[PDB]
């Protein structure tokens, strides 16, 4: 039973104002079931697109999801994500510079 | 083990039959097969787990039923003259390449009318004493002959039990005529001076049942018996 | 049809002792294992011997089968043919974990001694 | 193409 | 330094619905075919556009026996519950990893099958193909069932034969495909971090495949026990994402440089500071 691994980046480089993709990428995960939820200002962001589920080598699960959006000089984005592995929610806020 | 019920089975065009099967070896995998005059093993229907079951190469006139895991139905809704032939259920592991178990099989003649049908005349021929002085050994034969059609059963008897260990009893019937059967079979024993040794040649019948439409020939007993001549 | 097992011939009697050779050719060329099924009267078909398309023979005893991929053929070899081995013998096909295809047997009687 | 299992488990 | 490998997952779920099968096929770590039950039509299906040459009767063929293995983790599932005397009502997860890898030669490297049960190891044929290794009691049962059974004679005819032959056609029919590469375009950033100190960083995007090196050094050494690595990410495009970071102090920069390794390069980029 393994703890997943995020990472919260975008496609293209950052340039606020201008339409990107925010990733979420969560790895290293066993069972397969997981809940992944990407968020806009604490809330949840509506349409958020997922890959088919995929397993590593080691046979812990992989998954991208990502989303449409316009960074801005101050609005936060995050991941959420619930797991089996974790007795609470881990949430990752988005960071221009990672 | 695979097991199938009935053994035999004699219907009329338009009857309802329902041929029945068995197996103990928790597999999931059920099949029905169809096999005419000793030729052939064409898939009808098989199932991969109940309540489902699905299509064979030779679905058509026939239905399939799996009520548990252990148990698996071939349907007739309206029995034909082309369903005569026999029919053998199997299961197999799920898979590939497993090995297909088979049941014993099941007869089936199916009839325009039930006229013809005909029990077995039995006959008990004592061992022949030109053998009895030569070689030391008593062939008691018995003979069934002008039934029709074969679905016949035939076990030899002593003073209760059965031996099965000395029984050279026909492969196949014999066809005496179109509407007329026949079949031979031989008991070897030494034990047949003495007079105190019951023998016995009995034949089971397998015709009608009691719901299908003269002595109307049922599923029936008919044997035939002698004492020790010293 | 598609005759997808022909086996050959249909009934075959021979004299105890010698050898039986039964034949089978295969359609599909992609069939990479073959089971041979032994039918005794009364008795239900059970499996006698198999072959995998990568080996050339397979032997039990007395009982023995040859592949051949070219020619696309199939066949079994009885060496010492004793009354014992009369029955319907069956020869099959398949690819991969597909479902088993069987001929429509071939009935071989061992005519015995006397 | 894809590989086939034989026994269950 | 070829391979195939076919991923295949079961899932239990309590309930009405029976597990969930999924097969991912692989070509040199490139993900080609895919089947899922939870679809709405469910057969095999192309991933890379160079599978779509292949005719119906593969597709029809492969679907077929993509119906026969979900039924062969079905039952394999109800039975491992049985073995390891678990309660019903629970989702568990059996996982089958399969394949060959190839020289250039055309030559079988390795031959894999192996199995794992709730995350864990089960069973596996060993390298011979010939063997198993069981990691528990209830793998124990399924090993001799299997040599009674002989499988490995069966898997083994797959991985020597069908596997490579097969690895053989696809890598003839999508030789353009797996030829691609990404050069990473790299560039470093400036963090005012900290009091008296700043983070370097080195970015490198665009890339494929998802291999790679970025390495900080001050003056000739190398430093890999001050450094943070990131772990290698996916646009979402097809290229990938890294990253490497430092931690210096200010003023002296221009000390430090980066360096990135890749396939596609021509040369690897070396990198310093702009303002």
């Amino acid at each position: 039973q393994k703890t997943p691994q995020i990472q919260v980046y975008s496609r293209h480089p950052p340039e606020n104002g201008k339409p990107n993709i925010l990733n979420c990428y969560v790895t290293q995960f066993h069972p397969p079931h997981i809940e992944i939820q990407m968020l806009k200002n604490g809330k949840k962001i509506p349409k958020v697109e997922m890959s088919d589920m995929s397993f590593s080598k080691d046979w812990s699960f992989y998954i991208l999801a990502h989303t449409e959006f316009t960074p801005t000089e101050t609005d936060t984005y995050a991941c959420r994500v619930k797991h089996d592995s974790m007795a609470e929610p881990k949430t990752v806020y988005w960071d221009r510079d990672m | 083990a695979v097991t199938q019920s009935p053994r035999s089975k004699v219907a009329v065009t338009g009857g309802k039959v329902t041929l029945s099967c068995h197996q103990t070896n928790n597999h999931d995998y059920m099949y029905w097969y169809r096999q005419d005059t000793g030729h052939g093993l064409r898939l009808i229907h098989y199932s991969y787990v109940a309540d489902s079951t699905e299509k064979g190469d030779i679905p058509d006139g026939y239905k399939a039923s799996r009520p548990s895991q252990e148990n698996f139905s071939l349907i007739l809704e309206l029995a034909s003259l082309s369903q005569t032939a026999v029919y053998f259920c199997a299961s197999s592991d799920a898979g590939g390449r497993n090995t297909l178990y088979f049941g014993a099989g099941t007869r089936l003649s199916v009839l325009e009318d039930l006229r013809n049908v005909t029990p077995p005349k039995v006959s008990l021929f004592e061992p022949s004493k030109a053998e009895i002085a030569n070689k030391q050994k008593a062939t008691l034969v018995c003979l069934a002959r002008g039934f029709f059609p074969d679905h016949v059963e035939l076990s030899w008897w002593v003073n209760g039990k059965e031996v099965h260990s000395g029984v050279c009893t026909d492969p196949q019937a014999y066809k005496e005529s179109n509407y007329s059967y026949s079949l031979s079979s031989r008991l070897r024993v030494s034990f047949w001076h003495n007079p105190r040794n019951h023998f016995r040649c009995q034949v089971q019948f397998h015709g009608l049942s009691e719901e299908d439409k003269s002595p109307k020939p049922v599923t029936q007993n008919i044997s035939a018996e002698a004492w020790g001549r010293a | 049809d598609q005759q997808q097992v022909r086996q050959s011939p249909q009934s075959l009697t021979v004299w105890e002792g010698g050898t039986t050779v039964l034949t089978c050719s295969y359609e599909d060329s992609t069939f990479n294992y073959f089971p041979w099924y032994q039918q005794f009267p009364g008795e239900g078909p059970a499996l006698l011997i198999s072959i995998l398309s990568v080996s050339d023979k397979k032997e039990d005893g007395r009982f023995t089968t040859f592949f051949n991929k070219r020619e696309k053929k199939l066949s079994l070899h009885i060496i010492d043919s004793q009354p014992g081995d009369s029955a319907t013998y069956f020869c099959a096909a398949l690819y991969g974990n597909e479902k088993i295809t069987f001929g429509a047997g071939t009935k071989l009687t061992i005519k015995p001694n006397i | 193409k894809a590989p086939y299992n034989f026994a269950t488990m | 330094p070829h391979s195939m490998r076919y991923f295949e997952t079961a899932v239990s779920r309590p309930g009405l619905e029976e597990p969930r099968y999924i097969s991912v096929g692989y070509v040199d770590n490139k993900e080609f075919v895919r089947f899922d039950s939870d679809a709405e039509n469910p057969r095999y299906e192309p991933r890379a556009p160079w599978m779509e040459q292949e005719g119906p009767e593969y597709w029809e063929r492969e679907t077929q026996k993509a119906k026969g293995q979900e039924q062969w983790f079905r039952v394999s599932l109800r039975n491992l519950l049985g073995y390891y005397n678990q309660s019903a009502g629970g989702s568990h997860t059996l996982q089958q990893m399969s394949g060959c890898d190839l020289g250039s030669d055309w030559r079988l490297l390795r031959g894999y099958l192996q199995f794992a049960y709730e995350g864990r190891d089960y069973i596996a044929l060993n390298e011979d193909l010939k063997t198993w290794t069981a990691a528990d009691m209830a793998a124990q049962i399924t090993r001799r069932k299997w040599e009674q059974s002989g499988a490995a004679e069966h898997y083994k005819a797959y991985l020597e034969g069908e596997c490579v032959e097969w690895l053989h056609r696809y890598l003839k029919n999508g030789n353009a495909t797996l030829l691609r590469t990404d050069s990473p375009k790299a560039h470093v950033t400036h963090h005012p971090r900290s009091k008296g100190e700043v983070t370097l960083r080195c970015w490198a995007l665009g890339f494929y495949p998802a291999d790679i090196t970025l390495t900080w050094q001050l003056n000739g050494e190398e430093l890999t026990q001050d450094m943070e690595l990131v772990e290698t990410r996916p646009a979402g495009d097809g290229t990938f994402q890294k990253w490497a970071s430092v931690v210096v102090p200010l003023g002296k920069e221009q000390n430090y440089t980066c360096r990135v390794y890749h396939e596609g390069l021509p040369e690897p980029l070396t990198l310093r500071w702009e303002p």
